[PDB]
């Protein structure tokens, strides 16, 4: 009974907050992405270029 | 550290002294177009320092009869060195400058000699500058008095001696110009700063307005003082008072008309009441401010004596003569900020004397890269300095100060009794006459006076009421050094160890004797706010006494602990306000050098940056040229668009400067069932021990440990970084507006 | 760097008693050394480390009832495995290492059956 | 110019790589693969129970750090009164609490390093540390010698190079995992709906925590932020494993396999979740605040009405935070049912939050910095 009529308030209450923007979207994502994949590419070579090197 | 580099120095100086001595007059002041001569062919001021310091040296033991000590000597090489001389009061600082500030100014520029207040300015310049002037250099002396043409004239002279406001406040001035021969400075090459400690920490707490006047003035100023209250908070400890009866929103609501007291659309009539409120309960009579002539003058916090010309922002002037039923003046409005520490960071070369700097020397090295330097006294300092004296409220700490002065003015022991207001020197000062004992009052009523206060202070029998004016050479008479020279007796304790120090320090000159005493109660200003808010109640409840005072060393460490986190507040105050202006010294750097070239084709380009965001925003080449020919039809054109940039950047920086005020005190956020934290520390403390300290059914086991790597520390600024730098693009675009349309439509 | 082949597995009662031999015909061996089972439904525990020191691990479950031993010259080492319990039924894996030059180098097992 | 300044937060990084494959005195490091139970990549470097461990001098990581960061944060907030004096004062206030915190994650170190290197034996036969109670103390020392100096870098690589460096070395381990993709090789076979799929965590992710309530405070607005964080998900697996402290020695139903053990795991991550940001951010603390400096929040009385105003916002807010962040914990074994998967890896959960968080948080540091050479200039 309380249940019901609290929910509505919570979903309500949520759209005055301005969800962000449309393209932003997949703006904010392509940064993301790019950051996680350089990072990627960095440790994933960091490693092999140790590697070899500890055949010392 | 290189204390070993400055006693080496000030020997090569004393050898030398030799080869000057004898010269009489005329062949050491030649020495002075010698040394131009050098630096002209190469030399440096490095270079010429020794035979510099030795003709300074010389020269002022025959100006003034004071042969430059060598410890004096080493002081001036720090200063010279880009460093802060710390000399402990009553050896000679003013001296000491006079040996760097020549060799530095030998070369043809300004060298600014800073002091805290105009009366040491002119003290300073006077006796300082007839060795300068002995010596073949100019000296000029910048007060708050005097017109734009003899500050122009002070500027130009080799030396200028001034004060930390003023300069500032020139600078901006200089920066509101406009015709580019209206200025007084020329460019800032040297800043040896008298008083650091207080210039660049304590005063580095408030930034430097210049108001601009004009007013839609009066309007109900009259109405928002006239509502009043009684509330009943003005918060003991954390000063500003707020209208928190609801009955009083709710009142307030009926006075002036309203359904709801914080609604949008009744703003400004919150602000005053808001204004109003603070004025009665927030602030007193003679204790910051004057009633005098009818104007309200404030009284400067740290200096002591009033700034006749400077009003309260924020309209705040406004709502005290309203509270005093005087004229309500014209309507400030705000022009350019600067902040001390940004203003003098300018300066390319800077140094600074005090005897109070080592506790701080991590600003000094983070915020001016400066280090302190320890400097050895020269005589041995006997001042005796007592433990402090503590009291319950006010009255037995009173009449004790009144006793000890009784005493000592019956012995002619001179006393000097300081304090912090107008209206505690008067309540001390009735205490003396009612109860008989003559004396003088130094208060910044009497600023006139001063002088011949100051004369009188250290002669057998004076008895001195002062307040912040003990930021203050007194001389000694001919008998009175055995008496027990210049007790100084406080009548509470200041915001700052510095500060009580300094207050110390009007006594024992070089090596005299002396005595310091502090008297100190529990109603007193520190211990009821940022007092150590526990101690008291409980030591409330003993002690209804006063016949004799309250020792203990937990009231002295409370006590302590108090003054301590004061310091800390205005050093957090001071850590703010330098970030924020951080992001504004950006753009008022960019601002200025721009507004130089204006007033030193570029109106054209900005038509042309206009008309590309218009078209953009709904072809821009071919219009271009024609508004281009018809702009070459129409001296008159750059002399008009002169006074029309110049209007419109110095308009918009000014809403610039007020938004940016506004954004930077609304951008914080702050980090924080039955203790339901209490064991919700023993769950996590477990989940990371015993957690991983097994796992018993094998690596094979489940993913609820590892598979989770707690991120984020849990104990941002640069929001007002990026806003400040988004509403900095916003203001060039409204200045190219403005000058597009009233330069070719008007 | 070399191979391994290991030899010596089979099928015994309880109480029964097998040695496996792990030889390596390109050899070195002059290290860190192992044996590690890996029964099905699974994951592999070492049952026996010498090291280059010669010093001897085993754990607790078999303590005393293996002895693991090196052989010079031809490459080999030799895991006695004594009052063998049916809890030891498991391929059994010979691995070398040099310690921390890295990984351990797999062996093709021998499947130890313990009926 | 950043870019200089940038060289130096991947050479931070490289140093804290380089000390990866340091190995700790007391392992046998044959163990510590064939622990393995995949492929590795790693010398010292195991995956089991789909965890990536790394056992080195390094092996638990900043985490102490955290933890330590966490609890003085609970402990301040009463409990102990003299942490809460530190609380309100200010600078002074970061320093000494801080100072404590510092000192109160080196001593975790040295027992979350002893509780690590006993019972990664009891993984590994009964065998392969060292000479087996002297020289475990050798290994606290060492593992907690080892989060000292990426305690050090943390605050290096903050005051030097790109964003606070706490984040980013976190967020160094939980990318440095790329043999995780390599080791998944194994079993297009749906690989398009996987590479799909993370790339709509990471959009669900990004939509979500960048995510602002508008509060107006009297242009300038108070965010009320993302729908709060990470604190939840560890928070929430402490009571679980407390009540579950009976296991070794005096058990089924707190099972995280089990539906009552979802049930009872949902309910503590809600609970967690909430209480956490009803504290971290915005309780009575920015009400109080604004009549101290300040305006009001437009057409709601200052005081009381502010306080009940925001908490009502913070009420019906948090539920969508709250639920957002339980979905998170349970999507990788939903990941994992439908899988073509080992339990071996990281995909979907708070290691992506991590992974996004720092790298938002790092991207606006950076231009934060960059904003002096674009429109700093004018008129020209
Ligand atoms: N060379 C000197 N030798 C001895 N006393 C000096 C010398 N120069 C100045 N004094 C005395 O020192 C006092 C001023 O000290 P000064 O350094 O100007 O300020 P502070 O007290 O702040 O250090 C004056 O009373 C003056 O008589
Ligand atoms: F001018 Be002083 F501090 F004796
Ligand atoms: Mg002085």
């Amino acid at each position: 009974q309380r249940v019901t009529n609290f929910f509505k308030e919570v979903v309500r209450e949520l759209k005055k907050v301005s969800w962000p923007n449309r393209k932003e979207l997949v703006n904010y994502t392509a940064v993301v992405l790019a950051t996680v994949a350089f990072f990627t590419v960095f440790f994933a070579v960091i490693d092999l270029g140790i590697s070899q090197l500890i055949r010392l | 550290r290189t204390l070993n580099r400055y006693e080496k120095i000030a020997n090569d100086i004393d050898a030398i002294r030799g080869d000057y001595e004898n010269l009489s007059d005329d062949a050491l002041k030649h020495k002075t177009i010698e040394f131009k001569e050098r630096l002209e062919k190469g030399a440096t001021t490095d270079d010429l320092l020794v035979e510099a310091f030795a003709v300074v040296r010389e020269a002022s033991r025959r100006v003034t009869g004071m042969f430059p000590f060598k410890v004096q000597l080493m002081g001036g090489v720090a200063l010279h060195d880009g460093n802060i001389a710390e000399m402990k009061t009553g050896e000679g600082k003013t001296l000491t400058s006079t040996l760097p500030v020549y060799l530095n100014a030998l070369t043809g520029k300004g060298v600014h000699v800073v002091t805290v207040n105009e009366y040491l300015a002119s003290r300073d310049a006077e006796q300082m500058g007839k060795i300068f002037e002995f010596l073949g250099l100019t000296v000029g002396l910048n007060l708050n008095s005097m017109s734009k043409d003899e500050k122009r004239e002070a500027y130009a002279a080799d030396i200028t001696y001034s004060t930390n406001n003023e300069l500032g406040f020139d600078y901006l001035r200089d920066n509101m110009v406009l015709y580019k021969e209206q200025m007084v400075q020329r460019p800032l090459h040297f800043a040896v700063i008298d008083e650091v400690d207080s210039i660049l920490i304590d005063e580095a707490r408030t930034p430097l307005i210049i108001s601009g006047q004009a007013a839609k003035s009066t309007k109900l100023y009259v109405q928002a003082n006239a509502f009043v209250r009684t509330l009943k908070y003005t918060y003991d400890i954390k000063t500003k008072a707020v209208q928190l009866t609801e009955e009083g929103m709710t009142k307030a609501e009926k006075a002036f008309g309203i359904d709801n007291l914080f609604d949008v659309k009744h703003v400004a009539l919150n602000h005053h009441i808001n204004q109003a409120l603070k004025a009665h309960v927030a602030m007193q009579k003679d204790v910051d401010y004057v009633v005098e002539d009818g104007q309200v003058v404030i009284v400067d916090s740290f200096t002591g004596r009033l700034m006749k010309g400077r009003r309260y922002s924020e309209g705040l002037h406004q709502a005290i003569e309203a509270k005093e039923g005087l004229e309500i003046q014209n309507e400030s409005m705000t022009l350019a900020t600067i902040t001390f520490q940004n203003y003098f960071r300018m300066y390319e070369k800077l140094a600074g004397m005090t005897g109070t700097a080592k506790t701080e020397e991590e600003e000094f090295r983070n915020i001016y890269n400066m280090q302190v330097v320890t400097i050895p006294t020269n005589r041995p300092v006997v001042r005796d300095d007592r433990p402090d004296l503590i009291y319950r409220t006010m009255e037995g700490k009173f009449k004790a100060v009144a006793e000890d002065v009784a005493q000592r003015y019956m012995t002619g022991q001179p006393v000097l009794v300081g304090t912090v207001a107008v209206e505690t020197s008067e309540l001390i000062s009735k205490l003396l006459k009612n109860k008989g004992i003559p004396h003088q009052v130094l208060n910044a009523k009497n600023h006139e006076r001063e002088a011949q206060i100051i004369e009188e202070a250290g002669q057998k029998g004076a008895v001195t009421i002062a307040t912040n004016m003990a930021g203050t050479d007194i001389k000694l008479g001919e008998g009175v050094k055995e008496l027990g020279g210049l007790a100084v007796v406080g009548t509470e304790r200041h915001e700052s160890r510095r500060i009580d120090n300094q207050l110390r320090g009007r006594s024992g000159r070089q090596g005299d004797p002396g005595i310091t005493q502090f008297y100190l109660s529990m109603e007193d200003e520190l211990m009821r706010r940022f007092g150590a808010e526990r101690t008291m109640a409980m030591l409330d409840r003993f002690g209804m006494d006063d016949s004799t005072p309250i020792q203990s060393k937990m009231v002295s460490r409370a006590v302590e602990s108090s003054q301590k986190r004061v310091e800390g507040n205005n050093f957090d105050s001071r850590k703010q306000l330098l970030q924020y202006d951080d992001v504004l010294r950006q753009q008022r750097e960019v601002i200025y050098k721009q507004r130089f070239e204006v007033i030193d084709e570029i109106v054209e380009n900005m038509i042309k940056s206009s008309l590309e965001r218009a078209i953009a925003a709904y072809m821009l080449e071919l219009i271009m040229d024609r508004i281009i020919t018809k702009y070459n039809e129409k001296e008159q054109m750059r002399e008009f668009e002169k006074v029309i940039v110049l209007r419109a950047v110095d308009s918009k920086w000014m809403d610039h400067i007020d938004a940016m005020d506004q954004l930077r005190q609304g951008i914080h956020l702050r980090g924080s069932k039955k203790t339901a934290i209490a064991i919700a520390v023993a769950l996590a403390g477990f989940a990371t021990v015993a957690s991983y300290a097994q796992y018993e059914d094998g690596c094979s086991g489940e993913l609820e440990r590892q598979h989770t790597f707690a991120g984020g520390p849990g104990a941002p600024l640069r929001e007002y970084q990026m806003e400040g730098f988004a509403m900095f693009e916003h203001m060039i675009e409204s200045i190219e507006d403005e000058v597009a349309k009233f330069v070719m439509k008007a | 760097q070399v191979q391994l082949v290991e030899t010596g597995g089979g099928l015994v009662q309880p109480g029964g008693s097998l040695r496996l031999s792990c030889g390596a015909s390109g050899s070195i061996f002059n290290y860190a050394m192992g044996w590690y089972r890996q029964a099905p439904g699974k994951q592999r525990e070492v049952v026996a480390r010498i090291a280059t020191d010669d010093s001897t691990m085993y754990p607790d479950s078999v303590k005393g009832r293996f002895t693991i031993s090196r052989d010079n010259a031809k490459n080999t080492v030799y895991l006695q495995m004594n009052s063998l319990k049916p809890e030891d039924t498991a391929v059994y894996y010979c691995y070398y290492q040099r310690t921390v030059m890295s990984q351990p180098y797999w062996g093709q097992g021998t499947q130890v059956t313990v009926s | 110019d950043i870019r200089n300044k940038i060289i130096f937060t991947l050479l931070m990084l490289i140093v804290f790589r380089i000390g990866t494959f340091i190995p700790v005195p007391s392992v046998n490091t044959d163990v510590l693969k064939l622990q393995d139970q995949l492929n590795a990549f790693g010398v010292l470097n195991i995956f089991c129970g789909g965890a990536l461990q790394n056992f080195s001098i390094f092996a638990m990581g900043v985490m102490p750090y955290i933890t330590a960061s966490i609890i003085v944060q609970l402990l301040q907030m009463d409990v102990v009164p003299k942490f809460a004096e530190w609380s309100k004062q200010g600078e002074m206030g970061r320093r000494k609490l801080a100072q404590f915190t510092r000192y109160f994650t080196i001593v975790l170190g040295f027992i979350q390093a002893l509780g690590m290197s006993y019972g990664f034996n009891n993984l590994a036969g009964g065998m392969l540390i060292q000479n087996p109670i002297g020289t475990y103390l050798l290994i606290a020392v060492v593992l907690t010698a080892g989060t000292a100096f990426l305690m050090w870098l943390g605050e290096q690589i903050t005051a030097k190079g790109v964003g606070n460096g706490i984040s980013i070395i976190i967020f160094a381990g939980i990318v440095s995992g790329i043999p995780t993709i390599l080791n998944q090789i194994y079993a297009i076979v749906r690989l398009l709906l996987v590479a799909l799929a993370v790339v709509a965590v990471i959009v669900g992710v990004i939509y979500i925590q960048q995510a602002f309530r508008k509060i107006p405070i009297q242009s300038t607005h108070l965010p009320l932020k993302v729908n709060p964080v990470i604190f939840a998900v560890s928070f929430l697996i402490a009571p679980p494993t407390i009540a579950s402290f009976f296991g070794t020695n005096d058990r089924r139903t707190f099972d995280y396999t089990h539906p009552v053990g979802m049930t009872i795991y949902v309910v503590l991550i809600i609970a967690f979740t909430y209480f956490y940001a009803f504290v971290q951010v915005n309780p009575e603390q920015m009400a109080d605040n604004l009549k101290k400096q300040g305006g009001y929040i437009p057409g709601i009385r200052p005081g009381k009405n502010t306080q009940e105003y925001v908490t009502r916002i913070l009420y019906r807010l948090t539920l969508v935070g709250s639920l957002f962040l339980a979905f998170i914990a349970v999507l990788p074994v939903f990941f994992v049912n439908f899988a073509n998967l080992p339990p071996s890896a990281q995909i979907g959960g708070t290691s992506l939050l991590i992974v996004v968080g720092v790298a938002l948080e790092t991207m606006k540091q950076l231009e934060s910095q960059l904003v002096k050479r674009h429109y700093r200039g004018f008129i020209k």
